[PDB]
RNA sequence: CAGAGGUGAAAUUCUUAGACCGCACCAAGACGAACUACAGCGAAGGCAUUCUUCAAGGAUACCUUCCUCAAUCAAGAACCAA
RNA sequence: AGUGGUAAUGCGCACUUGCCAGGUAACAAAUCAAUCCUCCCACGGUGAGCUUUCUUUUCACCAUAAUCCACCUUGGGCCUUUUUACUUCGCGUUGUUCGGAGCGGGGGCUCAAGAUUGAAAAAUGCAGCUCUUACUGUCAUUGUUGUGAGUUCUGCGCAUUAAAGCAAAAACCUGGGGUGU
RNA sequence: CGACGUCGCUUUUUGAUCCUUCGAUGUCGGCUCUUCCUAACCUAGCGCCGCAGAAGACGCUAAGGGUUGGAUUGUUCACC
RNA sequence: GCACCGUCUAGGUUUGGGAGUCCCCUGUGGGUACCCAACCGUGCUGUAAACUGAACCAACGGGAUUGCAGUUCCGGAGUCUUGUUUCGAGACAUCUGCCAGAUGGGGAGUUUGGCUG
RNA sequence: CGGGUAAACGGCGGGAGUAACUAUGACUCUCUUAAGGUAGCCAAAUGCCUCGUCUUCCAAUUAGAGACGCGCAUGAAUGGAUUAAUGAGAUUCCCUCUGUCCCGAGUUACUAUCUAGCGAAACGACAGUCAAGGGAACGGACUUGAAGGGCUAAGCGGGGA
RNA sequence: CCCAACUGCAGACCGUACUCAUCACCGCAUCAGGUCCCCAAGCAUAGAAUGCUCUGGUACAUAGAGAAAGGUACACUCAGGGAAGUCGGCAAAAUAGAUGCGUAAGUUCGCAAGAAGCAUUGGCUCUGAGGGCAAAAAAUUGCCAACUCAGAACUGCUUACGGCGGGGAAUCCAACUGUAUAAUUAAAACAUAGGUUUGU
RNA sequence: CACGAGUUGUUCGGAAACUGAGCACAACGUUAUAUCGUUUUGUUAGGAAAGUGAAGGUGUGUCGGCGGAGCUGUUCGACUUGAAAAGGGGCAACAGAGAACCUGGGAUUAUAUUCCAAAAAGAAAUUGCAUGUGGGA
RNA sequence: CGGGGAAACCCAGGUGGAGGCCUGUAGCGAUGCUGACGUGCAAAUCGCUCGUAUGAUUUGGGUAUCGGAGCGAAAGACUCA
């Protein structure tokens, strides 16, 4: 069954700290602690090392990127300039 | 009276950098002539994590250019960098994120970070986790890049100083609440001493000039003048402006010319 | 070079520390005029520069396939200008 | 002037700090199994205590150091083979898993912890005693069970909350080249 | 009982003073305990009244004896 | 004015010149497709999406002292220096001293009358 | 001199009239500021008056709570209001419970107490019964009276200002 | 000259007693204060709680006699009443383990909560359930160890060791865990996460 | 209090001989004055801080092969030409790193993994030199 | 792993062992008795009671910062009574 209703992980705090400070904190606790997809190995095994490390289950490998998610908005923004520019020339 | 605490920091003594655990300077490799001539390949041997800083750093290996042996160079990694994958820095090396280019040799638009603010630095502009700099324009008569700082200001430099591809590794670290007072001590202790703070109001005249009163207030104005004199100059120093901020944060800093 | 702005008329406002006006530019964020219609597309809300792209949607055409698989709805679900 | 095995890797095969590269030293939670030992049982020997009455009883003891030789139990890594192993799957943990980037099954290689045989080692130690004084001799005993309870040695790490990610060096080890050639 | 006036007493109020104490006389209130005063609330007598009775007013001798339990407030006072 | 100091090149493009496929069995092995000059280029043998390799202590070719081997230099590995380690800035700058003025409880020293029911 | 800036220091009004009984004042006039205290909150740990006024709690309420607001002198990061959880924080009431009390009683250990051994300190002008009187205005000494045989053990807190 | 198994010879320096504390150190002292590490038995019990005990250690801290008052206590009890005491329930009393049932307003949905409240518990003699190993519908045949829980009949209580929350309705303050005036103030003070501003 | 005794190590702890937070000798600079400052972010100092040495050539010693005990050439250790090695000398841990011994004793009045003597009660493990044997050179 | 549902998803059991979480030793502190003592055992101690006790935790050794200076989660606290 169930164990809460609406936090999760968060229920670990009790009734400290405010609502909205740990809902906040809740997306990205939950993405941190999660298997993120490895482009190479085609495996859900993604796991943070360190702030900004990931190293695969799979294939081991170690990735930089991301304080809590494998691959920040901005990277993947980053990554299409790039390319683009790079077949410009 | 007595010293304040900010010009007590100023001896050093037991306010000093925690510098123990820490892998050493975050650098790029020497400009040497195989950079500024062609190019030098490396690979990633590891990405690690240093006590006291978010971004994440990468262990290069490059054969020497002039003797039997390697070098294993550090330098801080941008987001994306693997193990395994292979580093061209010099003159002659592609377009892609983890590369270290001349800036006249970018394009414009080009995300870049580790920037070199004097040719041959070894990187020390957008180094901060999820930081970066935006190369502007080139200016071919004066051999000037033209770039935007991550905060906002805009700059010009050398065409031959070097920069890599890509953003610094660890961004949004900040967009996490930190929620309690022992997260914070464990952050500040791969700094230095600096942390808990005690309000200067809430210390004794002979301590802090917003010390003392009957009730806990700063009996003059906290903007201070820039020429006043250490242990005067606590609160707001020099400020242009003071109260919230509506209709747009104008850039920070002084202003320049160029 | 001595006003400009603004209104029924004015004033607040800007201006010899050069406003307004004039020419070519630079930056940034919006917007896509005329063509624009009792015209088109979309379930509705809505949708207007070009090029390159990704999944769809309708109509029409058919001597293709198939064989009642449908209509409308409490509960439930998704979308929804400002 | 090394050598065997399809392979994992085996074998007693020279020099190497000119040089170079790796490794050991070298760090880490919790859960669960748990070592040496400790404590309890069960059975059995030896001595002592209680003994108006009971008590096949109560208590004590029943020990094997380093260093070596020879070589079935568990856990991990790996090799080979069969892989028609995952279509409205299978193996495993108390536990968060895992697999065509090779699961399970057969047969193997290896590492780590321990069994076990023996040398050491009874010639020692312990307890009681014969003889008769000499801190004398003779002689008897000289243990095994436990799906029992503890026990961080170990299994155990790219190993913990983490915006915390957990010293270094000497010394030593192995290899790449080279020498021998 | 007593206006306009007038003569006193007291030291349970405050004020006035600055004699004693500043090489120190322990500050309010309460609790406890004893004693003293009388300008007498009750108790013993006795006068007088706008004193029928009842209940009271005023006054004299008398301090031997007695003079409570609580709510609020640190309170003294105050109030119920 | 002339002449000397004073000169060599990767690669790219196009002007002259001369000069050597063969063995073992359809396959395999070895080997030949060059030099010069002009123009550009400018010191240039490797990468233009990235997933982990090795590279040292020279071969070799000349000149002297068929071939081969000693002691040698030479080049392989261009040469030169009105000279700066290189890069950026630059005769300014607070860069150095001195003189001068503002600011300056950050700090120092001192003072903050008398009479008085 | 001219611009900006209050999550800089800080600041954020007075008088008079006025609605079909009266009261009150939506409304009006006037003096004036840099702006005249907005949303909220309150006799609040901030209200002088003050034990404010009303309701509630009690047999009885200078206490507590809830209301009201002319607020001596509330008020918005000199942060305003709210707030679950938490607190050796301040306060009020109820149940339970009791020697807190009515109103004290009995018992125990160790003392005190007596003995053997051992053995200090503080303090110490001299001393040490009172009444009244004067007196440096509160005497143990002085005046006039009243007491007072000497030496001792255990206590006790009136005095020894 | 270099390896293998031996063999021969030689293996220098300093520390080493004792103590580590209710007597060996600091506190003027053989001072109820303070002072780091290792080994750590049996029973009760959840147990490094607490109580008692084998081993080891100790009887050393001035004693004897011994019901005055008044004291101090890591000592008790008290009829009837039950906070009338007091500034104030200070102090004391009170609650109490485990198990089943049950539990309000409020709330950041996590709690509040052991909310509040009812009920059971002993001893005896039994009965079920919860396993291991071995042996060719083995869905049975043997052997055996450690305990736990539950359910019955009978028989009890003088409610009887130790240990072990009193609870509820509200206001004020601070969000919370923390810190902090060694030697009169632990708080509402400080910090804190969160928010904002400044310089660069 | 007096007198007289007691502490025994190749392996235990330390040092010899590691690095850490750090210190500060040299060097340089400063100060009227060194009794001041810098001195681990791989690291002193405008800074010439290496005395160590691959390979050779040249002699000696231990070998090897060839042809006629010697000769040539050659392997490896001793003695006399110079590749490459940037960044001076040291301290700081008796709980980090490191570290070849462990039982029995009737062996004390008091020390003991420290003493025990030929049957060392005994059983080992480790360095440094050598000799001989076996095998390569 | 059951049970529902067209779907979205929801409801039930178990496993697991998080937390500047709670009760509670050692440890680290010091609330009240305004208790004892107050020429003390003590120039700050004793008793009971009490806070906390996986963390911003406690502690050994070493090392670094001091006198108009140092250090201070800030009491003018502490810097050998
Ligand atoms: C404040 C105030 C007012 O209340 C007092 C209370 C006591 C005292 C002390 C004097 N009383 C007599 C003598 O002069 C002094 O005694 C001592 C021992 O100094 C003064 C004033
Ligand atoms: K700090
Ligand atoms: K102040
Ligand atoms: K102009
Ligand atoms: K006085
Ligand atoms: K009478
Ligand atoms: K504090
Ligand atoms: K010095
Ligand atoms: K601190
Ligand atoms: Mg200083
Ligand atoms: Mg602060
Ligand atoms: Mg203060
Ligand atoms: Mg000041
Ligand atoms: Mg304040
Ligand atoms: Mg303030
Ligand atoms: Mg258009
Ligand atoms: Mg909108
Ligand atoms: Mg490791
Ligand atoms: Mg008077
Ligand atoms: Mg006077
Ligand atoms: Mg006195
Ligand atoms: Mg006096
Ligand atoms: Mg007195
Ligand atoms: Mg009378
Ligand atoms: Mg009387
Ligand atoms: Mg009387
Ligand atoms: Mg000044
Ligand atoms: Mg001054
Ligand atoms: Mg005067
Ligand atoms: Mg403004
Ligand atoms: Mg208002
Ligand atoms: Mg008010
Ligand atoms: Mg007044
Ligand atoms: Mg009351
Ligand atoms: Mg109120
Ligand atoms: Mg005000
Ligand atoms: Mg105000
Ligand atoms: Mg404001
Ligand atoms: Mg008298
Ligand atoms: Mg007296
Ligand atoms: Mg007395
Ligand atoms: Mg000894
Ligand atoms: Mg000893
Ligand atoms: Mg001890
Ligand atoms: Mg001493
Ligand atoms: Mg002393
Ligand atoms: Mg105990
Ligand atoms: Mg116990
Ligand atoms: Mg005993
Ligand atoms: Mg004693
Ligand atoms: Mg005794
Ligand atoms: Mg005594
Ligand atoms: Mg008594
Ligand atoms: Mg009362
Ligand atoms: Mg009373
Ligand atoms: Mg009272
Ligand atoms: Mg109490
Ligand atoms: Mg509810
Ligand atoms: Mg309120
Ligand atoms: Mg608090
Ligand atoms: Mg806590
Ligand atoms: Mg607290
Ligand atoms: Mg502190
Ligand atoms: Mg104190
Ligand atoms: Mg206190
Ligand atoms: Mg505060
Ligand atoms: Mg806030
Ligand atoms: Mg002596
Ligand atoms: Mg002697
Ligand atoms: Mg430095
Ligand atoms: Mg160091
Ligand atoms: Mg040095
Ligand atoms: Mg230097
Ligand atoms: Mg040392
Ligand atoms: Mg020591
Ligand atoms: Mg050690
Ligand atoms: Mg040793
Ligand atoms: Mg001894
Ligand atoms: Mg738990
Ligand atoms: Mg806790
Ligand atoms: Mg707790
Ligand atoms: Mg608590
Ligand atoms: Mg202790
Ligand atoms: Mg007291
Ligand atoms: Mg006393
Ligand atoms: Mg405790
Ligand atoms: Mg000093
Ligand atoms: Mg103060
Ligand atoms: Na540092
Ligand atoms: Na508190
Ligand atoms: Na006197
Ligand atoms: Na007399
Ligand atoms: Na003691
Ligand atoms: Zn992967």
């Amino acid at each position: 069954a169930k164990r809460t209703v609406k936090m999760g992980v968060m229920g670990r705090y009790g009734t400290r700290y405010g609502a909205n400070p740990r809902k906040r904190a809740k997306k990205l606790e939950v993405s941190q602690h999660a298997k993120h997809f490895c482009s190479f190995c085609g495996k859900f095994a993604f796991r943070r090392k360190a702030v900004g490390i990931w190293r695969c289950d799979g294939c081991s490998k170690t990735v930089a990127g991301g304080a809590y998610t494998l691959s920040t908005p901005n990277n993947s923004t980053v990554r299409s300039t790039v390319r683009r520019l790079r077949e410009l020339a | 009276g007595k010293t304040v605490l900010s010009c007590r920091k100023g001896n050093g003594s037991v306010y000093q950098v925690h510098g123990h655990k820490r892998l050493g300077p975050a650098k790029l490799r020497i400009l040497d002539y195989a950079e500024r001539h062609g190019y030098m390949r490396g690979v990633v041997k590891s990405i690690e994590h240093e006590a006291g800083r978010g971004a994440a750093l990468a262990r290069v290996e490059f054969r020497h250019p002039y003797k039997f042996r390697r070098v294993k160079e550090l330098m801080v990694a941008p987001e994306g960098m693997f193990t395994g994958q292979s580093v061209f820095c010099g003159q002659k090396a592609p377009l892609a994120i983890g590369n270290v280019l001349p800036l006249g040799q970018i394009t414009e638009g080009c995300i870049v970070c580790n920037v070199e603010a004097k040719p041959g630095d070894r990187g020390t502009l957008a180094r901060a986790s999820g930081d970066y700099c935006i190369i502007i324009s080139h200016n071919h008569e004066t051999g000037r890049t033209r770039l935007k700082l991550p905060s906002g200001q805009k700059k010009s430099v050398p065409s031959t100083s070097r920069a890599m591809i890509g953003i610094i590794s660890g961004g949004g670290r900040i967009e996490k609440p930190v929620l309690k007072a022992g997260n914070s001590f464990y952050r500040f202790r791969g700094k230095r001493n600096c942390w808990p703070k005690v309000r200067g109001v809430a210390r004794n005249p002979v301590e802090h000039p917003h010390g003392g009163g009957n009730h806990q207030h700063i009996g003059h104005p906290s903007t201070v003048s820039r020429h006043s004199p250490p242990g005067q100059k606590v609160g707001l120093i020099a400020a242009r402006r003071t109260g919230r901020i509506r209709g747009g944060k104008a850039v920070k800093g002084a202003w320049h010319p160029e």
